[PDB]
Parts: C-alpha cells; structure tokens; sequence
C-alpha cells in the first residue's frame, strides 16, 4: 500500500550510505510512478541531498515536483508549504525566487 | 570400420571449441554464462580480451526490455534499474 | 536569439498570402470546368 | 494562512476514466447526430414516396417524354 | 579477433554470378518461348550448373577444411534446411 | 588427404577463401565474370532489340 | 445513375438495396463512433503534462479489452449473415435472361420463347446523341418489367467480366465457361447505368450496361416489336 | 538526440541552389515528355 | 576495392543500404507512375489515348509498390540494419542468401521494365487474370516477363526468409528465449513465416499459368477444361497473407517509435501485443476469400469468411489499443516521428474500418472492385506503411548515416502528406460511394471534382517527395554528427554510434546468469 | 581492413557538396524520369 | 573518438537527473565555490547559486520547456509549398493539359441536367430529391 510504499522510500532515502547515483536511480524510479511525491518523501531527499550536498539536484527536483504539479499549480505551494521550516534550516531556496522558474 | 572421429577429423575453430568442451570451459558463449552474484563484495564477473564489452541484464525475472549497457575495465558497474554489479576481467585468450 | 521570433511570423504571412492568392487563381481565375452541382441556379431546356 | 490537502495520488487515473467516459458520451452523441442528421431520414423519405407512389403512373408521366426504347 | 562462435562469412562474388545467371536463365525461358532461340538457353544452364558447382566447392571449402562450423551454426543449418524443405 | 589440404588452405595469408588454389581457380574466376557479364549485355541488348518495333 | 457532388451512395431502388443501405448506414454510424474515440482519446491524450513511465500492469485489461470488440464485432456480423441469408433466399423464378461479356461489349438472349439474342455496345462521344450521357448510352439497352424476380444468367466469352449496376447494386462476374445466377427485382420505371467491374482490355472504360423498368405488357409488346 | 553544429552549414543561397535544383531537376524531364505529347499522339 | 565493398558484400549493413537505396528507386518510379495515372486520370477524356499504356502503366503502378520498395525497406533494410544490432548477432547467419534476395531484385526490376518495352504491353493490372492474361486477349510477351519478374521477387523473398527465420532463431543468445526481447524479433519473424508459408502459392500460381501460356496445358482455359477460379482462389491464398506481411512490420516498428518518443521505457501490453502478432500471422491464411464475395463462391463460405475477417478484425483492435496504452502518460517530446505515428495510427484505423465495412459481404457485393476499396488501401498500405517507412527512415537516420535529419523540413513534410493524402484518398472515397470500378482511365462527368481534387492531391506528393530528394541533399551536406541519444540503455541499436562500424558485436553480449 | 566512419560507409562519396548535388540530381532524374521515357516509348510504338 | 562509451548528458524531464554533468572541466574560482558549497550551506548568495546550477546541469525545465514557433514556421512553409504546388497546377494546366470534352458545355450539361431530372435519377435524396415537378424549380 501507500503507507509501506512511502514507508520504504524514505528509509531508502534515509540509509546513511546513500549517494547521488543511487538516489538518482531512485528519484527516476520516483518520477515514472504516477504520483506527487509526499512532502515527507521530498524532505528525505532534502535530508540526502544536504548530507552529500547537492544544492542543484535539490532545486531540481523541486522543479521537478513543480512540473509535476500538472495542469493546476496549487499542489506546489502545499508541497513548499510543509517545507518551509526544512528549507530554512538548510539554508536553501526554491527556483521561484531564486531565478528559474522564468526563462 | 572407417568413419573417422572428431579429434582427428574436425579442425579450427572446431578443435578450439571441443577441447574447451571436453575441458568443461566456454570460450566463445557456446552457453549462457554462469556464478550469478550481485553483491557488493561479489560483482558479476565477465571475461574478456578487450577494455570494452555489451551486456545486456534481464534484471527482473520474466521481463521485456533487455537493459544493455557498456562494460569498461575498471571499477564494478551496476544495473541503472535493479542494481546486479558487473566486472571486466581480461583473460579470454 | 532564433530563426523563429521574427522569421517565423514572416514566413508565415508571406505564405499565407502566396497560397491564398495562388489558390484563388487556380480556383476562379484559369476557369477549369469543376462539373459543379447544378441544383438551385443551373436551368434546363427541352430536347427531343 | 493554511491551505487544505489535494489530490497527490491518482490524478492521471482519475482524470482519465473521467476522460473515457468524456469520449464514450461524446461517441454515442456523433452517432446520434449522424443518425438524426441522414440515417432515418433514408427510411422516411422511402416511406412518404412508397405510401403514395404510383410506379405505373409514374411510368406515364416519364413515358410522354417519349424516351423509352421499348415505347414509342 | 573474433570471439563469437559465428563464422565470419568473408565477401564473396558468387551473389553476383548467380544473380545475372538466373537473370540470364529466366531471360532464355522468355526467349525461347516467344523468339525460339538456343544458344542464350545453353549458355544460361551451363552457367547455372557452374555457379553451384563452386559455389558448393566453396561452401565445402569453409565448411570441412576450415571448420567454421559451431554447432551452433550447425543447428541453425538444420533450421535453414527444415525451413526450405 | 583432409590435414594436408587444410594446412595449404589456412596460410593465414588474407587472400579470400575463393583463391585458395592459385591459378586454375582464378581461371575458372575469371572466365564465369567473362561469360556472366557477357550474357547479361547480351540479354540487355536483346531486350532492347526487342523493344524496338521492326 | 450517379450525380454530380455525390456525398452518399447511390439511392436504393430495389427493396434488398434498401436493406443494403440501411446495414451500411449501420456500420457507418459504427465506425463514426470509434473514429470519434480515437479521435478524442489521441486530442486530450497528446494534450496532458503528465507523466507515468513505470511498470503499469498489463494482465488487467484482457476481459473488458476482448469483450467489447467482440461483442461490436458480433453485432455487426450479425445482420452481415442475416444479408446473406437474403442473398441465397428462395427465389419464385417469374424471369430469366442470360447476358455474355463479348470481346469488349455485351450480349442479351430471352430464349424462353422466340429465342432473342442481340449485341449491346457504346455509343461513342462524336456519335452521341444530343442529350445523352457521355460514355453511358447504348443503342441496345436491356430492358426488364415492373417487380418481377428476374435472374440474370451472366457468362463470358473469351476473358471474365462483371455485371455491374450500381443503381440496382448488383455486380457478379462473368467468368468465361461459367454462368453464375444474380437475381433482381425493382419497383421504379426508367433507365438504370452501370458498367463492367473487371479489367479486360484497351476499352474498359467503354462498356456500360443500361437496364429499362417497363410494365411487363409493354415489355412483351416490345418482344413481339423486335421480331 | 542531442546533435552538434552543422559541419558545413549551407549559406542562405547553397540551400535555394539545391531545393531549385531538386525541383528542375524532376519537373524538366515530366514536361518535356508532356510537352511533346500533341506530336506524339499523331502516329507516323 | 569498390567492387570487394559493395557489389561482394557480406554484411548486412551494406545490403540495408543497398536495399534502401533500391527503394528510393522504385518508390520514385512508382509515384511518376501513379502521377501518369493521376494526369490521365485528371480531366474527362483520354490522356494517353489508347488506355491499354494506362493498363500497363497502373500494373507497373502495382508491381512496383507492391514488390520492390516495400519488402527492401520495411522487411529487407530495416530488418537487416536493425535484427542484429538489437538482437547482438555479428552478422547474418545466412549472407550469401541475403546478397541471394537483393541481388536478383534489379534482375526483377529489368525484367519489369522490359515487359514494358514488349510491344503488347502486360495490361492484367496487379492480379494477373486468365484469360485477360491467357493465350488470345495477351498473346505477347510482357506477361511472361511480369511472371519471371515474378519468380525472382519471389525466391528473393524466399531466400530472404529463410535468412531472417535462421538469424531471428539461430543469432540469439541462449539464455534469453524469444519472449524476453523486443518487438523487431517477433515482427520480422512472424513477416518471414508469411513470407515463407505463401510465397510458393504465388510461384505455383505464375509457373502453371506460365505454363498454360507458352507448352499448352489447360489449367485455367474452360474450353478444355480449366477454371481462373483455380488461379483466382490460389493467388488470393497468396494476397491477403502477402497484406499481413505488408502491415506487420510496420506494427513493429511504429511500436518502437511510439515507446521511444512517449519516452516509455517498456511498451506497454507486451505479452498482449506478441499475442496479437502471432494471432494475425496464424489467422491470415484463412482469411484470404474476402475478396471472393461476388464471385458465385457459396454463401456457407461467404459467411465463413467475413466470420474470419471479424476474427482477424479483433487483434488488429487489440494493437490499436496496446499502442494507444503505450502512448498513455509520458513525457511526450514533439518529434517528427511521432507526428508520422499518430497519423499512421489514425488513418490506418480508418483505412482498415473501411476495410471492415468492405468485408460486410453484401457491402462487398456493392463495392467490389470499386474505388471505395482504392480508397481502402490506399489508406491502408500507400500510406500507412509507408508512414511507418518514413517514422523509421528519419528515425534510425543517423544509424544509416552518421548525420541528423532535419526536424523543421521534416514535421513540415508530414503536414504535406497529410493534407495531400487526405485530399487525395478521400475523395476516392467519395467516388467508390458514387460507385465506378476500377482500372478506368476515362469517367462519367459526374466525378470531374473528386477526380480534380485527387489529382492536385497527388501534385502535392509530388512536391512532399521533391522534398524528400531536398532533405536528403541537404542532410548529406550539413553532414551534422550527434553527440548523444536517448534511451541507449533499453535500444542496444544506439550503442555503437552512428553508424555502426564494419565488425559490430565481435564480442557477443553478455546476459543474466538468472 | 576496411575503414569506417560517418558517411563514408555509403557507396557515393560524400567529399564535396556540389558533387554529391550532381550525382544526386542526376541519379533521381533518371529514376524520377524512367517511366515517362517507358510511357514515352509506347506511345511511339502505337 | 568514440563517445557512446562514456555516459551522455541529455537533459529532458521524463529523465530529470541525468547520471553525468554538464560541464566537467572546472576552473580555480569554479573549484572554490565547489568546495564552499561542500562547506556550510548559510554563505551561498543567488549568482553562484545560479551559476553552479548551470555549470553541473545545462538547463532547468521551466526554461527549456517552452513552446516555440516550431510549430508557426512548419505550417508557414507546409501550406508555402502548397501555394507552389498550386502553381505546378497552373504550369500543368496552361501547358499539358488539351481541350474539355464537348460534353461539358452550359447548354449540353442543360441536356443532360433535363435528362435525368425527367428520368428521376436517385429521387430520395440525391439529386431529383431537391427538385420540384410542380412548379418546374429547385426546392
Ligand atoms: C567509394 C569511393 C567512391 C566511389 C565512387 C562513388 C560514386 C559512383 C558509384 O559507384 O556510386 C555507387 C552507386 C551505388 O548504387 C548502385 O550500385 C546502384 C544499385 C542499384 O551509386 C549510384 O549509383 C548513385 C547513388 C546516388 C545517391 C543515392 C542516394 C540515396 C538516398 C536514399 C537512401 C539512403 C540510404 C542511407 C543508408
Ligand atoms: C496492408 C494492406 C492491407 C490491410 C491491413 C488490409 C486489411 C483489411 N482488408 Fe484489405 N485489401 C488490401 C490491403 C489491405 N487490407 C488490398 C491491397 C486490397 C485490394 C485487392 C484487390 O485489388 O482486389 C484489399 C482488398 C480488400 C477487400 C476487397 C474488396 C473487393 O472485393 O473488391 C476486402 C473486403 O473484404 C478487404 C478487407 C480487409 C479487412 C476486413 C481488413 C482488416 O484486416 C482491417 C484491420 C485493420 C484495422 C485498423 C481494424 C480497425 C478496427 C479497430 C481499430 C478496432 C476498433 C473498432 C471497433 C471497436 C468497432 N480488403
Ligand atoms: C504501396 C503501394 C502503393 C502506393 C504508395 C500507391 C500510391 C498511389 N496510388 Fe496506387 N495502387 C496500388 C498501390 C499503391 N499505390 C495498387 C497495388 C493498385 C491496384 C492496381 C490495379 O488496379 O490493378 C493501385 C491502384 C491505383 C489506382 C487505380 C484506380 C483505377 O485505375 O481505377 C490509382 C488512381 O487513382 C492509384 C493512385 C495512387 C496515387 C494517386 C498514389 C500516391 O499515394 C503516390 C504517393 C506515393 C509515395 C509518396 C511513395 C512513398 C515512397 C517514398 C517517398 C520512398 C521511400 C523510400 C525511402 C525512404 C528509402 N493507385
Ligand atoms: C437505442 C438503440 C440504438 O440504436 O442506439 C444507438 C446508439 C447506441 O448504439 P447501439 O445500437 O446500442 O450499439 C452500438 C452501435 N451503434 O445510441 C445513441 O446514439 C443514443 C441516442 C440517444 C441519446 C443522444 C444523446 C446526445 C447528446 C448530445
Ligand atoms: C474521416 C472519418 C472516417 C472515414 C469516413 C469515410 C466515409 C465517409 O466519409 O462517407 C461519407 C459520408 C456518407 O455520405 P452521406 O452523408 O450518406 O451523403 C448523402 C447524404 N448527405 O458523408 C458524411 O459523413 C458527410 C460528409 C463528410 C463529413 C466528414
Ligand atoms: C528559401 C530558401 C533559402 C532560405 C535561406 C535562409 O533563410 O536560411 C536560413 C534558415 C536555415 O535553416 P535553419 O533555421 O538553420 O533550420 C531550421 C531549424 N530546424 O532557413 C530556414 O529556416 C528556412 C527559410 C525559408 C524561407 C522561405
Ligand atoms: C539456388 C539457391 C541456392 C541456395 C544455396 O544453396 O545456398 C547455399 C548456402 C550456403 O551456406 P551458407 O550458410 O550461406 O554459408 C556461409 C556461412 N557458413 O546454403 C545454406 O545456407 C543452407 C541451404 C539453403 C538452401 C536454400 C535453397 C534455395
Ligand atoms: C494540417 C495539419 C498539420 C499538422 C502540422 C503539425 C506540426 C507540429 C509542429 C511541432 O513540432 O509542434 C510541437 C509543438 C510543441 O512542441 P514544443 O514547443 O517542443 O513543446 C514545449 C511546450 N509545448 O506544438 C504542438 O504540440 C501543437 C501542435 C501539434 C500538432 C500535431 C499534429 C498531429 C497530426
Ligand atoms: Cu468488360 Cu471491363
Ligand atoms: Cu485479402
Ligand atoms: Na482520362
């Protein structure tokens, strides 16, 4: 179920020997499921991508979820909106202020 | 009788090929290859002569697209997909 | 920065205007007989 | 100040089985159109001719044109 | 060098003969049975005997006195002849 | 006389496997590209002949 | 005859052509119904941002996926075998008469009673009368009585033909050796146009048939006129 | 399928000169034939 | 040197590209061919005068698209471009025989050109009908040269057969079996299977009429005996699986583009979709008396066959909708290929829909013979194969080549085949409704404007191929390499760059132990 | 050993752009223009 | 020479973290801020930030995504080439072509048009249909 399904995911996330070919590996597998990922597992990734720093994948699997918000754009403002307190305690900021999300 | 045998008849690529076979060894992929282990400490290893090699992994049991990669010699390369390791080893002469 | 921010809208107005009016002479201008449908304002006349 | 929980999961499945039955509604209205348009319009036209037809008569009123090989 | 256990089948003019020879051997059955002519029709058999013959003599030639032949190879002859029976 | 004749065929020298026997297999070489290509313009020509109305 | 600006096809004259019609308005109303889905699926299909590239199940959608063709497919059989059930009905022979595709035109024979044969060709464009159809009028046009079951006998002489009236709807094909039976009845006066339906040569184009709906008194009067 | 430049990028009349020369090149032998079809319908 | 690397070649990347180039010849022939049909068919009256030079230019219509482009690009240079480089064999394991098949296809091609510099002329069209093709109405010698034509397309195809079961079986590797690869293995194997279980009725067929012609026997004159149903019942038994063979290949390869350019990884339904292929190729031989429902067959058979014709109706639904499951939820870039598969799939649905409503029997018995039935195939295989040809040409291009393709010309040619090709066929639509038979050269004036809307149609396939000849002019000369290509991981043909060298896959792949 | 790369593991040289041109447009010129010279040649022949 | 041998960037959002960087030669400056960005995360201002982005990964989807005049130019030169089609028409029309049959003419199509309106040709809906036999006038 969705449960053991988030559940695995962010272990896989939380394993203390991750690294970027592997979370890679797992954010494609991620993005070629149907779904928008939970707030918790971007936060896993979030945690991940700081332990290995990776300011640029970070951001772009936040645009990531951003294009995968689809045809409306209220599920990426609830996704930043969890994620607030996260990105503040990283340090890092989201393309939509930091100069992407335009052209 | 009269009818000669295969270790005086058949010849080249022939005598290669048989007396592997009667030594049990596949030098040529006569056979799919064997000693299945995709572990850290135990990669999947394939003989070679050459820095550069096709695999193609059935990385998931009963599937449909043969995932084909590049081998290098060098350090142990994985399945983008299921994770089975992979090593080159240079002594297929 | 491309070919198609300025080349492109004038490549597609100098076309436009080359088809429609080739077009518009190829349909009324040489006179081919199309054999329209001659209901509503094509009239007959008697034969024997 | 908050906002509420949307949809994360089965967007594409919902959007399209509502997609589908947009396609099977909009199927069965182009053939009604069809229909309504030309297909039972053959059987009425058929019918207001052959209720009232007269194949002899009309026979006569195509025969004064005196074109008939067989009647002169 | 090679390391499957495929024969690497080397460039050959055989294709050529043996296509203008059935080209020459149909064009002499047509010839025949509309302008009655003989000599297009011997010179047509004649070739296409001959392009057989070493073209088999070749075929023996890499298949015994080279050993070419994988069993691999082999099983996949015994497809191709089961296939054209 | 199967060894003999394969240690005269693999030389390993690069000459295709065709050339093998030196000269009479070169003879008869080249008189089957002499005798092919000579039927098939005879053919071309003959259909050409036969294209023409008398 | 065929108009021009012809969106449809021909209208029906014989009862079985408007049954034929009517099967045909059937599966077109059918094939504009899974034009429209796939027309609609690939429109709002290639117009979604969303992706799903993952291993989706595949043993899930045989049952419906096999049964709804199926079940579309029967139903347009169905009235298919029925259509051919009235072609191979019983028929009450009141007429029959044989015709034979000649080297490039054709033949007609009543041999019921005085055995009447005669030859059908084109009349060509320079010879037409003032009036006529271009490549259709005939000086001997075959001429048939009003609602009557009458059974063309059609064969060939020395290459095969077909019969061919689209008016009536009719096309059989007359294999030289070999007569083939194609029944016809009609309910409307006047003349009908067709051709031959197979190639045969350097005057394809130029051999017609035109069929004549006549009273049968009058049909027996102009029996009695030829000879 | 990323691609690089264009090893020899055809100037702005190198293009015209090969689409004129496609075009001529196919509709010069069909009208030529066509052309000569009045004193080839006259038999001789 | 030159006369070593391309006339006695061995590999089968140079015979692809020789058949591609052979391809190119015929298809350019075949479409000057259907423009001298269209011109003479353009205005009321005779073009050409005499229309026995329109039956010989419309049977060297049909031959020619029919035998000499379709089999070399879509079975032969595709299949022998992409067989090995997909399944990981070195080579053919039968090349002589390859170099068999493509070699005597010019002799073929000469053979056909000069059964029409024969004075009579082999006016039969694409069957090829007794007695119309018999001793009295075609008493000269271009049949003759059509049916050894014939016999060499035929062993060609034969051979090559032969040659594509072998390396489909013989080249895989042994751990995976024939279900654990993509579609090009089961596609070109089923089209060889076709090929080899109907060929040799063709060649009986050409050989006993040939026969019939020259040494006098009386298989087919009733005079003495012989029936044309013999030949009519035989030659269909070839044509309808010849069709399969005409439509499948295409099935696989659009299935290649559309899981490539959906960006899907696997295509979707595989097991469904092997199904369906092996299910067409195992029902197509009975199908084959659609085309017999007018001509006095009995109506126990009649019915049987249009039951046969729902039947085989059912998986090509079954591949419409595994294509469109494939397409379903993907990152859906905008290539040229793409557009060229969502048009094959559209209009070969209509084409073959249309086809449905031809196989309702009496429908049949109306519209035999019938520009309704052109409007069927032409659809169906002038069109939707050749979609295929062209989504696989400008697909594997730098595979051919080394050098990309135009996207811009490219996208802005198939809106050129769309609009031409629609305003072509469609029409003929119209027309099979109005109801003309086939091989006409002049009409009733009541079709003047379907018949004039055609042919400006046909003038705008003939600019599109003006437009082929320019993009392959002008691909020649930018000559621009790539610098990567996506999904190389699960397409083992993008591996060794474009193009593949000379010796490819000298060592062969290695594969799961399982 | 025969020598590989793009373009030139095709049959006409691909050297220079306006040979290439020249070769091309000649080849399908007689491609395009075979069977009007057929069609041609009959009409002579009736 | 060959490339297919080391992994290719190729930047599409099916794949979005493709396995290889985009530019992989690195400068002094360019390894400075690498390693400040392997150090604490609070000293990161928005031009580096910027710049880092686009010297590991080439472009980022709400950039690259964009709809273009692709499609504006490709119908621009499809119906473009239809206007030149439609002059092949007039060149083949002046100069191939010959005369229409005499069977086309106003007052001979007249003939014909009384012809079949007096034979009732297809009178359901095709053509008699929409023609009236008491006041002698189309419907
Ligand atoms: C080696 C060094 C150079 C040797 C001389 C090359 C030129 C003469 C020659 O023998 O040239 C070689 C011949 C080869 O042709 C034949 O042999 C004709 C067989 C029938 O060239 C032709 O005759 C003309 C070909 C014209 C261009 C055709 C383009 C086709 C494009 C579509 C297919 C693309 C496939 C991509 C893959
Ligand atoms: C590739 C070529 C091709 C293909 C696929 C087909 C496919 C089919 N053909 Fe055709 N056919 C030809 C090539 C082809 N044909 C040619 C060249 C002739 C001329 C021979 C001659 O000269 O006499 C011919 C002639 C021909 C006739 C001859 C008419 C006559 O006697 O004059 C008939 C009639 O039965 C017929 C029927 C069919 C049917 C029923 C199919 C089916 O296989 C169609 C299947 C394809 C589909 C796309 C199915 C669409 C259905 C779905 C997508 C499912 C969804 C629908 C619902 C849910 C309702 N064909
Ligand atoms: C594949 C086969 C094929 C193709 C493409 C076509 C294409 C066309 N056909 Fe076809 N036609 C037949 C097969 C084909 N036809 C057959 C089998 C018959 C029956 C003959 C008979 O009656 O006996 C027939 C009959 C036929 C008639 C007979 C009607 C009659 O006489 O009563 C007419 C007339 O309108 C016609 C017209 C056309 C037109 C206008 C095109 C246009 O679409 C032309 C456009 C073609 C192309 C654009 C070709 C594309 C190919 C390439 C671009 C090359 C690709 C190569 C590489 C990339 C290497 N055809
Ligand atoms: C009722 C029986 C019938 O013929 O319905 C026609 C169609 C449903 O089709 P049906 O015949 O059931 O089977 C599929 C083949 N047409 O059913 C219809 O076309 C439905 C007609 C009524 C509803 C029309 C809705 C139009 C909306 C705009
Ligand atoms: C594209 C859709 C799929 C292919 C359909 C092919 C069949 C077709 O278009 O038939 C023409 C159809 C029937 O014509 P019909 O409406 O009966 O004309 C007489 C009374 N108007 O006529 C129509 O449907 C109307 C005209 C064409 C509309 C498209
Ligand atoms: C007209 C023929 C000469 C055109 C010369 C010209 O303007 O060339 C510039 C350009 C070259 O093509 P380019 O923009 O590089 O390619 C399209 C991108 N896929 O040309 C084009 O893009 C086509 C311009 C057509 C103008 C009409
Ligand atoms: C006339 C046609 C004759 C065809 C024929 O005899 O082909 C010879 C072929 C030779 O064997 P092949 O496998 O091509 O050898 C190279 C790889 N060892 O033989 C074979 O490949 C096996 C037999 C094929 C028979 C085909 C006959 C047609
Ligand atoms: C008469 C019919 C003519 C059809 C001509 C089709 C030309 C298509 C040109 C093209 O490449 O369109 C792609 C374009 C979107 O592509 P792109 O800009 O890369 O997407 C990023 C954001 N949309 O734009 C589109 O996707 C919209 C147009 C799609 C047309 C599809 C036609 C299918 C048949
Ligand atoms: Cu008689 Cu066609
Ligand atoms: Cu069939
Ligand atoms: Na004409």
């Amino acid at each position: 179920t969705d449960e053991e399904f988030d559940a695995r995911w962010v272990t896989y996330f939380n394993k203390p020997d991750i690294d970027a070919w592997e979370l890679r590996k797992g954010m494609n597998t991620l993005v070629g499921y149907d779904l928008v990922p939970e707030p918790k597992i971007i936060d896993a990734a979030l945690r991940a991508c700081r332990r290995l720093n990776d300011f640029a994948s970070a951001v772009r699997i936040l645009e990531v979820v951003k294009d995968k918000a689809g045809p409306h754009k209220e599920i990426y403002p609830y996704v930043i909106q969890e994620l607030r307190p996260t990105l503040n305690e990283l340090g890092i900021s989201t393309p939509e202020e930091l100069g992407l999300d335009k052209v | 009788g009269g009818v000669p045998t295969d270790e005086e008849q058949a010849t080249g690529l022939e005598r290669e090929i048989m007396i592997a076979a009667q030594k049990g060894l596949d030098p040529y992929n006569m056979l799919p290859p064997k000693a299945a282990s995709g572990t850290k400490e135990d990669p999947n290893l394939v003989p070679s002569i050459s820095n550069k090699r096709i695999v193609g992994c059935i990385c998931e049991e009963d599937n449909c697209t043969v995932i084909w990669f590049w081998l290098h010699k060098g350090e142990s390369q994985r399945c983008p997909n299921c994770g089975t390791h992979y090593k080159l080893v240079p002594h297929q002469m | 920065p491309s070919f198609h921010d300025k080349y492109g809208n004038a490549i597609l107005a100098g076309g436009a205007i080359f088809c429609v009016s080739t077009w518009t002479y190829t349909a009324t201008q040489i006179g081919i007989e199309w054999n329209m449908s001659p209901v509503g304002r094509v009239t007959p006349k008697e034969w024997r | 100040a908050l906002l509420p929980k949307p949809q994360m999961r089965g967007l594409l499945a919902k959007r399209l089985r509502v997609h589908i039955a947009g396609a099977f509604i909009v199927a069965l209205g182009v053939a009604a159109a069809y229909k309504f348009g030309v297909a039972e319009p053959r059987k009425k036209a058929y019918a207001e001719f052959y209720r009232n037809y007269d194949s002899m008569k009309d026979f006569e009123e195509m025969r004064k044109a005196g074109i008939f090989q067989s009647a002169k | 060098h090679q390391t499957h256990a495929y024969h690497m089948v080397n460039p050959s003019p055989w294709p050529l003969t043996g296509a203008f020879s059935a080209l020459l051997l149909t064009s002499g059955l047509v010839m025949w049975f509309h302008y009655n002519s003989i000599t297009l029709l011997t010179l047509g058999l004649l070739t296409n005997i001959l392009t057989m013959y070493q073209w088999w003599r070749d075929v023996i030639r890499e298949g015994t006195y080279q050993g070419h032949h994988t069993p691999i190879v082999q099983k996949g002859l015994r497809y191709g002849m089961i296939l054209f029976i | 006389k199967v060894p003999e004749l394969q240690k005269f065929f693999q030389k390993a020298d690069g000459v295709p496997i065709h050339l093998k026997r030196g000269l009479p297999d070169q003879m008869l070489y080249r008189t089957t590209m002499a005798l092919t290509l000579g039927g098939t313009i005879y053919c071309l020509i003959a259909l050409y002949m036969a294209s023409q109305p008398r | 005859m065929a108009y021009p600006f012809q969106l449809g096809l021909q209208d029906a004259t014989s009862p079985i052509m408007e049954e034929l019609m009517n099967f045909h308005d059937h599966t077109l109303m059918i094939v504009f119904l899974i034009s429209s889905l796939v027309l609609y699926i690939i429109s709002l299909m290639l117009t979604t941002k969303l992706t799903h590239t993952s291993t989706m199940d595949a043993q899930e959608v045989e049952t419906i996926w096999t049964i709804l063709p199926a079940v579309i497919l029967i139903m347009i059989a169905l009235p298919s075998l029925r259509i051919l059930y009235m072609m191979d009905e019983i028929n009450n022979p009141v007429l029959t008469v044989k015709t034979m595709g000649h080297q490039w035109y054709w033949s007609y024979e009543y041999t019921d009673y005085e055995d009447l044969c005669f030859d059908s060709y084109m009349i060509p464009t320079n010879d037409l009368k003032p009036g006529e159809l271009r490549l259709l009028e005939v000086d001997n046009r075959v001429v048939l009585p009003m609602e009557l079951p009458i059974r063309m006998l059609i064969s060939s002489e020395d290459v095969l033909h077909s019969w061919a009236v689209p008016s009536l709807g009719l096309k059989t094909d007359a294999i030289p050796g070999r007569l083939n039976q194609a029944t016809v009845t009609s309910n409307r006066p006047g003349l009908f146009y067709g051709q031959c339906s197979e190639i045969c040569g350097s005057n394809h184009s130029f051999m017609p048939i035109v069929l004549e709906m006549v009273p049968l008194k009058y049909f027996e009067n102009w029996s009695a006129s030829m000879i | 399928v990323h691609s690089k430049p264009a090893r020899e990028q055809l100037g702005v009349l190198d293009i015209t000169i090969g689409l004129t020369s496609c075009f001529v090149c196919c509709l010069l032998p069909a009208g030529w034939v066509l052309s000569h079809l009045e004193s080839y319908k006259k038999r001789e | 040197m030159f006369i070593n690397r391309w006339l006695f070649s061995t590999n089968h990347k140079d015979i692809g590209t020789l058949y591609l180039l052979f391809g190119a010849w015929a298809g350019m022939v075949g479409t000057a061919l259907s423009i001298l049909i269209r011109a003479e068919l353009g205005q009321p009256g005779a073009l050409l005068g005499d229309d026995q030079i329109y039956n010989v230019i419309v049977t060297a219509h049909a031959f020619v698209m029919i035998f000499f482009m379709v089999m070399p690009m879509m079975i032969g240079g595709f299949g022998n471009w992409l067989v090995p480089l997909m399944i990981g064999a070195p080579d053919m394991a039968f090349p002589r025989m390859n170099n068999m098949s493509f070699w005597l296809l010019p002799p073929s091609f000469l053979l056909l050109l000069a059964s029409s510099m024969v004075e009579a002329g082999a006016g039969t069209g694409w069957t090829v009908y007794p007695p119309l093709a018999g001793n009295l109405a075609h008493a000269g010698a271009s049949v003759d040269l059509t049916i050894f034509s014939l016999h060499l397309a035929g062993v060609s195809s034969i051979l090559g057969a032969i040659n594509f079961i072998t390396t489909i079986i013989n080249m895989k590797p042994p751990a995976m079996t024939q279900y654990q690869t993509p579609l090009f293995v089961w596609s070109v194997l089923i089209t060889a299977v076709l090929l080899l279980l109907s060929l040799p009725v063709l060649a009986a067929g050409i050989t006993m009429l040939l026969t019939d012609r020259n040494l006098n026997t009386t298989f087919f004159d009733p005079a003495g005996g012989g029936d044309p149903i013999l030949y009519q019942h035989l030659f269909w038994f070839f044509g309808h699986p010849e069709v399969y063979i005409l439509i499948l290949p295409g099935f696989g390869i659009i299935s290649h583009v559309v899981t490539y350019y959906s960006g899907k990884k696997e295509p979707f339904g595989y097991m469904g979709m092997v199904w369906a292929m092996m299910s067409i190729g195992f029902l197509g031989f009975i199908v084959w008396a659609h085309h017999m429902f007018t001509v006095g067959l009995d109506v126990d058979t009649r019915a049987y066959f249009t039951s046969a014709t729902m039947i085989i109706a059912i998986p090509t639904g079954v591949k419409v909708f595994s294509w469109l499951a494939t397409l379903h939820g993907g990152n859906i870039k905008w290539s040229p290929a793409m557009l060229w598969a969502l048009g094959f799939i559209f209009l070969f649905t209509v084409g073959g829909l249309t086809g449905i409503v031809l196989s309702n029997s009496s429908l049949d018995i109306v519209l035999h013979d019938t520009y309704y039935v052109v409007a069927h195939f032409h659809y169906v295989l002038s069109m939707g194969a050749v979609f295929a040809i062209m989504a696989g040409f400008v697909h594997w291009f730098p595979l051919f080549s080394g050098f990309t393709l135009d996207d811009t010309w490219a996208k802005a040619h198939f809106a050129i085949m769309f609009v031409g090709v629609n305003m072509t066929f469609f029409p003929q639509h119209f027309l099979g409704l109005s109801g003309m038979p086939r091989r006409y050269s002049d009409y009733p004036d009541a079709y003047t404007t379907w018949n004039t809307v055609s042919s400006m149609g046909s003038f705008i396939s003939l600019t599109a191929v003006l437009i082929m000849i320019f993009m392959i002019w002008e691909a020649f000369a930018s000559k621009r390499e790539v610098m990567s290509v996506s999904y190389a991981s699960t397409n083992l043909e993008w591996l060794h760059g474009c193009p593949p060298p000379y010796h490819t896959f000298e060592e062969p792949t290695y594969v799961k132990v399982k | 050993h025969y020598e590989e790369g793009p373009g030139k593991n095709l049959p006409f040289s691909v050297e220079n752009k306006w040979r290439l041109l020249a070769m091309m447009t000649v080849y399908f010129g007689s491609g395009f223009a075979a069977p009007f010279f057929i069609v041609r040649h009959q009409l002579l022949k009736k | 020479s060959e490339d297919y041998a080391f992994p290719t960037y190729a930047d599409r959002r099916d794949y979005p973290l493709p396995d290889v960087a985009h530019v992989t030669m690195l400068s002094a400056s360019q390894k400075a801020l690498k390693e400040k960005e392997k150090a604490d995360w609070s000293s990161l201002s928005r031009d580096e930030k910027v710049q880092l982005y686009r010297i590991q990964f080439n472009e980022s989807f709400a950039e690259m995504n964009r709809g273009t005049n692709e499609w504006k130019t490709v119908v621009g030169m499809a119906m473009f080439f239809i206007g030149f089609t439609a002059l092949v028409l007039i060149w083949e029309k002046s100069y191939v072509y010959g005369p229409i049959p005499h069977t086309f003419d106003r007052d001979w199509v007249a003939m014909q048009t009384k012809r079949m309106l007096d034979m009732k040709a297809n009178p359901i809906q095709g053509f008699s249909a929409k023609w009236d036999y008491d006041k002698n006038e189309w419907k």
